[PDB]
């Protein structure tokens, strides 16, 4: 069982800069290592194989090196198209892939605008209750949402979804939805979503009472 | 030609 | 130009079989080894199988060996993946890929990939979404901006499409990726931020179209007095 670990998990850069990516193997794979680029909603593209060889038509600005358990891809003169996910792959023992490194566009910090939405009367009438917490147009991508029901921290009853980085402003938006049965929802009074983010000096909490808004 | 796998290792014949 | 064309995606019930195909053009297919590789956001890329120059020369990942069969028909330039005894865990994007195939002495690297076929393994029935408003309020406006939206809940299979005001409102719209619920149904939200002053005097309608069920909804979203 051979594992490949990529780092950094995320790299924030600007067009024209240089990116340095690393792939580490659990045990030696000699030079049996390749690198792929995958743009959102597209097929992977082979960049480098046998650790340092460029695939046909691949520009020299993609440069691979390393051996044994330690490998590096550098990408010089980043292009708009290069902001994508990069994967390593070994063929020393069967075939496995790293988990990827995400390359995104750097911009200034922007705190999210936070909105909470109680479940509609219609939904409740249907027997379930979804409370939606929206974090709008923020940067960087990392943000945390903590639900509190009557001040008690919650776990396991929510799902989160994040947009792709926005073309226009390079920001992200995020939805976190707390789902409860109608009775369970009706059993508690205060609903709150508490947000933390780099652009926020202290957590932002938006809340409402059951039956109100 | 032929592709050989021997306990995970790849070879060509 | 080199081309790998994959069969279209769709749904299949657990326990059943499904054969995917991939047809090559623009190169001499017979001279290349071929692979199937799948991808999920949760588990990443997973190699599944290789077939080499000779159509009887094949290998498989431990995970699918004896369940999946790879094959090739050189006269039709087609690569097949026959998947049997499918489980929900086989839900993934399935790529065919060409091996570098000894060009410049290298092998077992994927030098060209198809666009992928999305396979959904699920026992869920086709179901249209329930659409619920996410109402704005003057209480909830932040810095002169209000947020409103629609929650598109409990549909199958993917995808749904959402527009606002029939496509007339695009600025400030964010439609989130769907999430699969423990029920086997999908849910997503679509939101838009608008000037807080336009709440009373501007109509906001979310148009939801679920083509897999051929289902349409127009839902007017109105402010609440909080
Ligand atoms: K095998
Ligand atoms: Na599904």
């Amino acid at each position: 069982e051979l594992t490949l670990t990529q780092s950094p998990a995320t790299l924030s850069l600007s067009p024209g800069e240089r990116a340095t990516l690393s792939c580490r193997a659990s045990q030696s794979v000699s030079s049996y290592l390749a690198w792929y680029q995958q743009k959102p909603g597209q097929a992977p593209r082979l960049l480098i194989y046998d650790a340092s060889n460029r695939a046909t038509g691949i520009p020299a600005r993609f440069s691979g090196s390393g051996s044994g358990t330690d490998f590096t891809l550098t990408i010089s003169s980043l292009e708009p198209e290069d902001f994508a996910v990069y994967y390593c792959q070994q063929r020393s023992n069967w075939i496995t892939f790293g988990q990827g490194t995400r390359l995104e566009i750097k911009r200034t910090v922007a705190a999210p605008s936070v909105f909470i939405f109680p479940p509609s009367d219609e939904q409740l009438k249907s027997g379930t209750a979804s409370v939606v917490c929206l974090l709008n147009n923020f940067y960087p991508r990392e943000a945390k949402v903590q639900w509190k029901v009557d001040n008690a921290l919650q776990s396991g009853n929510s799902q989160e979804s994040v947009t792709e980085q926005d073309s226009k402003d390079s920001t992200y938006s995020l939805s976190n939805t707390l789902t409860l049965s109608k009775a369970d929802y009706e059993k508690h009074k205060v609903y709150a979503c508490e947000v933390t983010h780099q652009g926020l000096s202290s957590p932002v909490t938006k809340s409402f009472n059951r039956g109100e808004c | 030609r032929q592709l050989i796998n021997t306990n995970g290792s790849w070879h060509i014949n | 130009e080199v081309q790998l064309l994959e069969s279209g995606g769709g749904v299949v019930q657990p326990g059943r079989s499904l054969r995917l195909s991939c047809t090559a053009s623009g190169f001499t297919f017979n001279n290349y080894g071929m692979h199937w590789v799948r991808q999920t956001p949760g588990k990443g890329l997973e190699w599944l199988a290789v077939i080499w120059f000779d159509e009887n020369n094949k290998y498989y990942a431990d995970s699918v060996r004896g369940r999946f069969t790879i094959s090739r028909d050189n006269s039709k330039n087609t690569l097949f993946l026959q998947m049997n005894s499918l489980k929900t865990e086989d839900t993934a994007m399935y790529y065919c890929a060409r091996d570098i195939s000894l060009v410049r002495d290298a092998f077992i690297y994927f030098d060209f990939w198809g666009l992928g076929t999305l396979v959904t393994v699920s026992s869920a029935s086709t179901k249209g979404p329930s659409v619920f408003p996410l109402a704005p309020s003057s209480k909830s406006t932040s810095g002169g901006t209000a947020a409103l939206g629609c929650l598109v809940k409990d549909y199958f299979p993917e995808p749904v499409t959402v527009s606002w005001n029939s496509g007339a409102l695009t600025s400030g719209v964010h439609t989130f990726p769907a999430v699969l619920q423990s029920s086997g149904l999908y849910s997503l939200s679509s939101v838009v931020t608008v000037p807080s002053s336009s709440l009373g005097t501007q109509t906001y309608i979310c148009n939801v179209n679920h083509k897999p069920s051929n289902t349409k909804v127009d839902k007017k979203v109105e402010p609440k007095s909080c």
